[PDB]
């Protein structure tokens, strides 16, 4: 990716402000709740903002910046979608599960990962980076021995690195693993991507196993989902209490979100920051309240 | 009524909050 000036940052902008007016239209009723795409196209102006401040004077320290280039050419390029969705859909838009209205939402997961990134690697507006604290101590010496300090490497160079420590297939689980990871979905893996995986997939010992055993053949994980996704989606269950999946939570990243059909009719989301997931999914079903992993009547045997 | 279109840089994000609950 070329280098980034202050014109491309200016140009950015411009087009994410023609995405918040496209997204105020009144037809649209865009509802508020994490990701919302008006918080974070906003919020991801004003951090931008403060990092173009504290490189006032030296913008080319900035705009070389390896994980910057790729981030700044990212959120143009999924801007740039974001406005041909628009242009595409037209009314289309208007309407809440058309193919435009769901390829929103899941831009909208995107930008979230994006502006999270961005903050683990600026966190006040200065490259940070190279002092990036990875959480768990396994993955951080993965980390430094196959990578030193670099804050961004290609998925290939990760996945080379990766698979000397836990082998992967390939074909398909490579493929999904790479979705898994890539929150960005810019083809390049952070250190913060990292340390997101590494601690949701914990322990790093059988990091891999437990990813294949969590979300590639469990039928209750859901990839790119929302909240609000949760709730519709298990809504068509609520006369099967005990009906459950699980994904990412957007807002509390590196922690997971299990969405369930309670006794009573309702559905609720949890975060079990007290276990790992393993453990809140076992309890779980052995206290009778995640039984039907996306409704289903066979429940994996995470023993 | 009017429908004020705001712009990129006058919207302070509402950091609206989706409702988690206590473990089961
Ligand atoms: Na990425």
């Amino acid at each position: 990716p070329g280098t980034v000036d202050k014109k491309m940052v200016e140009k950015c902008w411009k087009l994410m402000d023609k995405v918040v007016r496209l997204c105020q239209n009144p037809k649209l009723a865009l509802k508020n709740s994490p990701p919302y795409i008006l918080d974070l196209l906003p919020d991801t102006y004003q951090h931008l903002r403060t990092i173009l401040s504290r490189y006032e004077g030296k913008m080319e320290t900035l705009g070389e910046n390896e994980y910057f280039r790729v981030f700044m050419e990212n959120l143009m390029k999924k801007t740039k979608q974001t406005i041909s969705l628009f242009k595409e859909g037209k009314e289309r838009m208007y309407e809440e599960n058309s193919q435009p209205r769901r390829n929103l939402t899941k831009l909208s997961l995107i930008f979230s990962h994006m502006l999270a990134e961005l903050k683990g690697i600026f966190p006040s507006g200065l490259f940070q980076g190279d002092t990036f604290r990875i959480t768990k101590a396994d993955a951080a010496e993965f980390w430094r021995k196959a990578f030193g300090e670099k804050t961004i490497v290609p998925w290939k160079s990760f996945r080379q690195a990766l698979h000397e420590v836990h082998p992967i297939s390939s074909g398909l689980e490579a493929m999904a693993l790479k979705s898994t990871i890539d929150l960005t979905c810019n083809d390049y893996i952070s250190v913060f991507e990292f340390d997101i995986f590494t601690r949701l997939f914990q322990p790093w010992s059988s990091l891999l196993r437990n990813w294949n055993s969590l979300a590639v053949t469990h039928p209750g994980y859901m990839a790119f989902l929302t909240y609000d996704e949760v709730k519709a989606r298990l809504q068509k269950f609520i006369h099967k209490p005990g009906s459950y999946i699980f994904r990412l939570s957007c807002t509390r990243l590196g922690q997971w979100a299990i969405g369930y059909v309670t006794a009573d009719g309702n559905i609720l989301q949890t975060i079990p920051h007290n276990k790992p997931l393993f453990q809140a999914l076992i309890d779980g079903f052995r206290e009778g309240f995640y039984l039907f992993p996306d409704g289903r009547n066979q429940n994996p045997d995470l023993t | 009524q009017q429908v004020h279109v705001l712009s990129l840089d006058q919207i302070r994000a509402i950091r609206n909050t989706n409702e988690y609950t206590e473990g089961p």
